[PDB]
RNA sequence: GAGUACGACCACACUUGAGUGAAAACACCAUAUCCCGUCCGAUUUGUGAAGUUAAGCACUCACAGGCUCAGUUAGUACUGAGGUCAGUGAUGACUCGGGAACCCUGAGUGCCGUACUCC
RNA sequence: CUGGGGCGGCAUAUCUGUUACACGACAACGCAGGUGUCCUAAGGCGAGCUCAGUGGGAUCUCACGUAGAACACAAGCGUAAAAGCUUGCUUGAUUAACGAUUUCCAGUACGAAUCGAGACUGCGAAAGCAAGGCCAGCGAUCCUUUGCG
RNA sequence: CUUUAAAUGUGCAAACAAACCGGCCUUAGCCAAC
């Protein structure tokens, strides 16, 4: 009343194929990594965002003036 | 001159075995084993000698003797082995015992 | 020792066969944090032969260790020592000279002068664990670490020179295990050679009643009371002209 | 018969003949950065931070570095899809990988060719295929035949 | 051409025997009041230079045994694919491919770094 | 559960070697054995030593000795200036902001394990090592009970 | 049981969200410092 087999399983698995892995640049979360480096990275990202806002404002002013 | 066979250590053990070891070295140990030599009349059996060079003969005596420079084996740093020629032989030990 | 014995036999490393290296200690000595990506890390090698003292600053590498500075006890004649070359005072001088040479090479000299004099006291070393000083760790090799050894004399010399070697004063001569304190006066006595002077004086008091020890010292006019000034002059010359 | 962590590893986790011993100093001095390609090979003599027996021959990329540990991303097929498993091991159980060596050599060679073309030096003559034909002048000629002594 | 200190690879470097070793080193070696440790200054620790190359160490030598690299073994053993092949069967041959090992015989017996020093 | 059922036994949770076919996976009332405990040291660290055995000599002494011993218990793997033996100090067998992960796997939990951040500490001259004894030794809702705030 | 060791296997890589070559900005992150 208890039987085990692996007969049809490979065919079933390959019907809709073995899907490949997600590219490494996606779902690239950093949670659980080394905290001392994580904190410094966060500070640098904040500075970068401020810089991007300033750059856009400068672009807008230049286009308007000339 | 470094091949001069000299006495290194003399150990005396008393085995009571009921409900003791001691080693002596230096100019004191030479003063000892004079009582043993006198008691044995400067005469012991040939089979008492051992192939290494040591020998011995209540308190049981045992004297181990060899050339100098055997530190290269008991040294901690850069320990090595002493040459076989520099090791003392049974016949040489017997000759030394007869001479002294 | 049959043929099978030789067929299955793994030889040890070469420098373990010759009995020069303790690899278990060397691994933990060169090991560093992996989150540092190979920042420079130096160790202080102190080796004492029968008639010489060698002290060098070493950095490990895959191709082989690289040496940054090196001091020897036989360069002390150029500064004014010609008698001991092995005792505690010689060790202190060697350490101080090595530290001065290394700081002069790095150019960080004139910023970390350590202590201008010697007192035998213990002052904590400043480490990251105001600009920080050069830092190295101490490798004593296979030597036994007992209180009052010469390796710790070299260490004290380097620390007084100005390097930052972490340490505790549990192995300096004037240290009592029960009292858990240090005797800076005893340490200064041993640095400047009071023990050598006293032994020489006793030997000169003897060896005259009966007519090898201190043969050259006695042949020269080395009076047992011309030692502390000699060592102070040696220190001043070393600090003045390390090169 | 039992689903233990280290079941059936008697030959897998075992030192090679006359190669026993703890890791060397070059292993300790090797440098690993995030984004490197590494091989996961277990060392039986460490026993701290070993990976599971599944990951003993796989190659992955580094996503995390700690004081004495590495984080590696490794693919694993489970039924109809492939997972991205994240394993934490000590630094003794990983080894730098030469799987991109040929690609990097190709890139360097192309850059060298571009530099030579810009400079003006003469390029080496291109290689010749071995599938072409030509006149063959033989030094020795023999007869191929079964002889009586062969059986 | 050498020596010492720190080393990477970890026997072509190991194990067993002889011969040689300029200078400088490295060792044996002398000693025990002070720091230090023991039944024992033997090991270890301190303080020194009277004797040497005896020993360690280095080089050369030796069918040495081991180790390393080739050749024979051998297109053999085994093996992926094929047949309404053979044989009662064990098994075997053929067609398109891959391809060893023990043994046996030749050659060899460390190499590469940083610093200081003596020829 | 069951080569009908009953009697017997358990593989009914769980570990090693094998079955098993050189990645991983792989069954039988298949084979040979284990587990529900034990340890304030049999845990942590530093130092000093070298084991099993063999030969010669009067428990002691010398020479050899690649691990043939020992690691609480079954087996496998690993280990020689140690991971074994002796010894000195100790309580990292604590706490650890709901950090991440592996094995089983439905990619759920439980048990076990790996890489970490913070506190307060232990050993060590130092670099360092230690949040038990590597890997088997264990348990939901409701209810009772203790601590905290 | 064992070094030696196949054939069939099995992981990864092979230029457009990648990588390469010289300015600059930010961070304490490391280092005695840069
Ligand atoms: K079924
Ligand atoms: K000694
Ligand atoms: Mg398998
Ligand atoms: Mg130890
Ligand atoms: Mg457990
Ligand atoms: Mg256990
Ligand atoms: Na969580």
């Amino acid at each position: 009343s208890k039987n085990h087999t692996n007969h049809n399983q490979s065919s079933k698995n390959h019907r809709n194929g073995i899907k490949g892995p997600v590219p490494l640049h996606l779902h690239n979360s950093k949670r659980g990594s080394w905290l001392p480096a994580l904190v410094n990275a966060r500070r640098v990202r904040k500075h970068n965002q401020k810089a991007a806002l300033k750059k856009r404002r400068e672009r807008i002013a230049a286009f308007a003036a000339k | 001159p470094m091949r001069e066979i000299v006495v290194k250590k003399l150990c005396i053990n008393i085995c009571v075995g009921e409900s003791v070891h001691c080693t002596v070295r230096g100019k004191k140990a030479e003063e000892l084993l004079e009582k043993g030599l006198k008691v044995k009349e400067f005469e012991l059996k040939s089979y008492n000698f051992a192939d290494t060079g040591s020998f011995g003969f209540g308190m049981d005596f045992y004297v181990v003797l060899g050339r100098r420079g055997e530190r290269v084996a008991h040294r901690k740093r850069k320990c090595s082995r002493v040459g076989h020629s520099h090791h003392v032989t049974k016949e040489e030990a017997m000759k030394w015992f007869e001479k002294v | 020792k049959n043929k099978a014995y030789f067929k299955r036999f793994q030889v040890k490393y070469r420098r373990r066969r010759e009995g020069k290296t303790d690899y278990h200690a060397r691994r933990q000595m060169v090991l560093q944090d992996k989150t540092k990506f190979g920042s420079p890390k130096y160790r202080l090698v102190v080796r004492i032969t029968n008639k010489d003292i060698i002290a060098q600053i070493v950095q490990a590498k895959i191709v082989g260790d690289e040496v940054v500075m090196a001091a020897y006890a036989h360069e002390l004649p150029a500064f004014g020592i010609e008698h001991g070359l092995t005792n505690y005072a010689a060790a202190y001088a060697t350490g101080l000279l090595l530290a001065r040479r290394t700081l002069a090479k790095l150019g960080i000299a004139d910023k970390f002068q350590g202590a201008k004099e010697a007192d035998g006291s213990y002052s904590a070393v400043r480490t990251k664990k105001e600009r920080f000083p050069f830092k190295a760790i101490l490798d004593v090799g296979l030597a036994r670490t007992t209180t009052g050894a010469r390796v710790f004399g070299v260490l004290k010399g380097a620390v007084d020179g100005g390097m930052a070697v972490p340490h505790r004063p549990n192995r300096f001569p004037g240290y009592n295990k029960e009292k858990s304190s240090l005797d800076a006066k005893v340490h200064r006595d041993r640095i400047f050679g009071k023990h050598v002077a006293d032994y020489l004086k006793q030997v000169k008091e003897e060896a005259s009643s009966n007519p090898v020890q201190f043969s050259k010292y006695m042949a020269a006019k080395v009076l047992p009371e011309s030692i502390e000034g000699m060592y102070k002059k040696a220190h001043a010359a070393i600090r003045a002209d390390p090169s | 018969h039992s689903y233990g962590y280290k079941s059936g590893t008697r030959h897998l986790f075992a030192k090679k003949f006359r190669k026993h011993g703890v890791p060397s100093v070059s292993t300790i001095l090797t440098n690993i950065k995030v984004g490197d390609y590494v091989d996961v090979v277990a060392d039986s003599a460490v026993r701290e931070g070993m990976p599971h027996k599944y990951y003993h021959g796989r190659t992955g990329i580094v996503w995390n570095v700690t004081p004495r540990g590495v984080g590696v991303i490794i693919n694993k097929p489970v039924r109809t899809r492939t997972l991205r498993k994240r394993i934490c091991v000590r630094f003794e159980h990983v080894r730098k990988s030469r799987c991109q060596e040929a690609f990097k050599a190709k890139e360097h060679q192309f850059q060298a060719y571009l530099a030579a073309k810009k400079a003006g030096k003469a390029l080496p003559p291109l290689q010749k295929s071995s599938r072409l034909g030509g006149i063959v002048r033989p030094k020795n000629v023999e007869v191929l035949a079964r002889r009586v002594a062969d059986y």
